[PDB]
């Protein structure tokens, strides 16, 4: 596989 | 002397950027004026990142729930709408850092310089192309989706890049700042992988000129070739067709080094047919095709 | 994922670029609070360049020989002095952009970024190491002498490299921001060469590295090595002596890849005695040794 | 070769 969204974790 | 591969100075950007958190999804944005552009992304949960629904997502947020910030200061959202896979934030404060700017789409083959971020904070600089298949080859971990690429002209920035996504081979997948993906990429923790790339040969002969203006000469021989039968030999060696209107571009470059295109063309084909036999070029013991023939200009000239 | 020659954001330096111009010479100069910093070969003219006497042409000037722009505001000089090989511009105006900064002087095989200027003007950034021979292999034309070099830490700069010189190789030479030459070189344009050079062992261990985290494994084998049997073979392929500390400067790198240092310089005494055969590592077909440990780490995730 | 102090040339 899969694309990763690359937002982040608060 | 010298061939670096060379960012623009990032400083008109750096001023741009925001921190855009929904719930505990967290990325940076773009702030020009009063709106800050971001990846729709942030309002996506960490459940349902695999098949998201953003028209509804998006109704059911409000702007009390996006948390924009300007370093230590809050921006208050007050409006709110999506623009294929960009997030539009209205806030009460127009950015008085906003440079002149505009938005473009490149084209494959054309590079610009990512301003890397996290949590709205930039980290690095670095030049990527758009490669053939529409990917970048950067340098982003989780947190750097909405980091932006960018070309500057005088004064003006025009950004043509947000970043979203990685793919599967550690390429990197985003859109232009109407939120338009570069590639048959889509915005969702599915299954996608990057096309067959392809080497951009304009760029190749650029760098050949570019090695030439700092004294690298020995891939230089007597012979010259025809577009057609280079084409044929490019087509071998998985390299884009080079048209007339690359060889136009590359015109400025054969004028000062008194190479012509075409005689450049057959050192590129001795090059595909026999490698380098141990020598380097610019440093590099492989063909570079990630300087336009503009970066050439730019930087052996520097404007 | 991907691992790319990553210079520090230049906003903050960009804001302290200015021109500093004497009769028809033309170079940068860096504003921090109320000086201007810049090259000392601003005060020669194209006939005192081979054996000029700074310190004459300093004194033969006033303050009004100085013409510093930031932009096309014009900044009064009202005091100037030599330090080594840089001049100090006291001007009338405070720089209102001053970030919080030291100046500092690298060691070889240490990475900073240039922001290369011309007329006072930015134009591009890069990444560059201070080879062992003490030079730079840069990007630089005539007009770009006292651009700078710098890191950048929160919010704090560190300046550590000034422009000066191209040395006949095509290869830079400049100064620390105390105008102490890097390197066995003097500000005059005489015959003047950079000793030879070496590889920087411990960055293209670091960088083994990095690619392993980004998932090359094809170069790593079940042997290991001793550091002694190491040195042995860096001498032969003229790489710098690794020692214990740079075996301890590796060790995140080493815990968060779970390959022990001396199992990673088997892999490199390999790629030495061997090469590529045709594979490449992070992009290239050359091991690369401009990555710092501390580089890999601000880029690589953890 | 010999060195070359890179400063530029103005008017």
């Amino acid at each position: 596989t899969s694309a990763v969204l690359q937002s982040g974790f608060r | 002397s010298g061939f670096r591969k060379m960012a623009f100075p990032s400083g008109k950007v750096e001023g741009c950027m925001v921190q855009v958190t929904c719930g505990t999804t967290t990325l940076n944005g773009l702030w020009l004026d009063d709106v800050v552009y971001c990846p729709r992304a942030v309002i996506c949960t960490s459940e349902d990142m695999l098949n998201p629904n953003y028209e509804d997502l998006l109704i059911r947020k409000s702007n009390h729930n996006f948390l924009v910030q300007a370093g230590n200061v809050q921006l208050r959202v007050i409006g709110h709408s999506m623009q294929n896979c960009v997030l539009k934030l209205k806030v009460d404060t127009a950015n008085p850092k906003t440079p002149k700017y505009k938005f473009v789409r490149i084209q494959p083959g054309q590079t610009f310089s990512v301003l890397a971020c996290y949590n709205g904070s930039p980290s690095g600089v670095y030049q990527c192309a758009m490669r053939p298949n529409f990917t970048i080859k950067g340098s982003f971990l989780n947190g750097s989706a909405g980091s932006v690429g960018f070309n500057i002209d005088y004064d003006c920035v025009s950004f043509c890049y947000m970043h979203h996504m990685e793919l599967p081979t550690g390429v990197h997948a985003g859109t232009d700042l109407e939120g338009n993906f570069y590639g048959p990429f889509v915005d969702r923790q599915t299954a996608q992988a990057a096309g067959t790339d392809t080497t951009i040969t304009v760029n190749v002969l650029a760098w050949l000129y570019a090695a030439v203006i700092n004294g690298d000469r020995w891939f230089l021989n007597r012979f010259t070739t025809t577009l057609n039968d280079f084409n044929l030999v490019a087509m071998k060696y998985n390299y884009e067709p080079l048209t007339q209107d690359h060889v136009d571009i590359l015109g400025p470059l054969s004028a000062q080094t008194g190479i012509a295109v075409l005689d450049m063309c057959a050192s590129l084909k001795e090059l595909l047919q026999n490698g380098m036999n141990g020598r380097t070029i610019l440093g590099s013991a492989l063909l570079e095709d990630e300087f336009t023939p503009f970066d050439v200009v730019r930087q052996c000239s520097g404007v």
